């Protein structure tokens, strides 16, 4: 996945 | 084509939610500009994060379409950002409400002249335009919402949320523009150059592998081809 | 947003202005070759048509050589691209050049083309369909994807620009016959144009590994396309 | 120029 490749832009859209 | 009431709120709500780094200074301080340059970078994503979260319909989508649109957006973003900061006096950007950045300011960044003179040369045909704080967020949002980006699963509904904001983009510039009619396919020529200016940043960072220049993490997630 | 007689009668003059290759064939050293030859002679012909077309457009003569070649060398692969999505089959997933044979993702992958650049050919003619363009249509969106002002080295570019918004005005007040009650149609074409510079890119990273497996191009394909 | 690097460009231009 992408997700998973992506961790900084996954927590920054979470936060 | 007149501007609805549920199109007028939504773009107030878009311009509203728009409204420490390294220090700018030898092979040390070219590290400390593209060092700089870099952070300014980094603030950016978290504000076109930020500003995307805003946006109706984006949140509803998935997650993974949601990188999958951000990903590569973000540097279209950030020129069109980069536009709306430039100075036809000085020819120059303001980044950060106080310090001027010129062309050879972007080369001791650490950036080629393949890429920096069709940056200035898309902020001065975008300065004639003369954008709204409105027309801005509009592309901004008519960007993100692509299609066309790779990787995205639910293209139906991405271009149908695109289409909400190229028609609230057309009832607005009738509005603004009301004996120009040219003013609203003006602007939607200009994500077309876009879309050079994004493959011309691609052969940039290719570049940096081969002067060995790493990008910090947030950057090399979004921009490096691993 | 009313058509005028002026502009009625640029529109139907493209449309009318719109109006022997090597033949594709065991997989073998003179299979490939001949599948390489006879695409890229499609190409050489298409070029040809492209010239042909541009000289029928008002105000492109008119233009310096210069300015001329430096708008065709970038939009041809752009007006190849929307010509290809144009004779797009829904059906069979497969194009139809020279009015006889059909071509599909394979074919395509047998014509010397790697995946990476099929699949983004394939989703845009397949996005273009859905849009349902005529003649008259297609031939305005081919006119502004030639008379783009932010191509690499053109001179004149404040005349280039006010050339491509009169075929802009002309396609936006087309549209409004075409489809009265959709308003959304005349910018959804633009839309195409934006998907269109990605595509050429892509073209790019294909013309590029060309070069790494020596697959070399013939003479005017590769003027136009080819880093030197 | 761009007319020197694309001869065969320039002569379907000029026929
Ligand atoms: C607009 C705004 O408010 N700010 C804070 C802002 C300033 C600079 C930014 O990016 C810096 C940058 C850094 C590295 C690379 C590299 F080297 F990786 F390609 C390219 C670029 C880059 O593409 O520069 C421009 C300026 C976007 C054209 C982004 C936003
Ligand atoms: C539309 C039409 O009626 N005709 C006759 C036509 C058919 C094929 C053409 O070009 C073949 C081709 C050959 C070589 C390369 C190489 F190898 F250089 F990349 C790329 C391509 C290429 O880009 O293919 C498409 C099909 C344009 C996407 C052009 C026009």
């Amino acid at each position: 996945s992408l997700t998973e490749r992506h961790k900084i832009l996954h927590r920054l859209l979470q936060e | 084509p007149q501007l609805s009431p549920e199109q007028l709120g939504m773009i107030e709500k878009l311009v509203a939610a728009q409204q420490r780094v390294t220090p700018w200074p030898s092979r040390e301080a070219r590290q400390q500009r593209f060092a700089h340059f870099t952070e300014l970078a980094i603030v950016s994503v978290q504000e076109i994060v930020d500003f995307a979260k805003q946006l109706p319909g984006f949140l509803q989508l998935s997650r993974e379409d949601q990188i999958a649109l951000l990903k590569t957006s973000a540097i279209e973003v950030m020129l069109l950002e980069t536009s709306r900061r430039y100075n036809p006096g000085s020819e120059s950007i303001t980044f950060l409400k106080d310090f001027s950045y010129n062309r050879e300011d972007f080369a001791k960044a650490g950036l080629q002249v393949e890429f920096i003179n069709p940056i200035f040369e898309f902020s001065r045909a975008m300065n004639e335009l003369q954008l709204n704080d409105a027309e801005f967020a509009l592309l901004i949002a008519i960007s993100i919402f692509s299609a066309d980006r790779p990787n995205v699963q639910d293209q139906l509904q991405v271009e149908r949320l695109q289409h909400t904001y190229v028609e609230a983009l057309h009832a607005y510039v009738s509005i603004h523009h009301p004996h120009d009619r040219l003013m609203f396919p003006r602007m939607l020529m200009k994500l077309v150059s876009l879309r050079t200016l994004s493959s011309v940043h691609s052969e940039q960072v290719f570049a940096l592998r081969l002067q060995d220049k790493k990008l910090p993490p947030l950057l090399s997630e979004i921009w490096d081809v691993h």
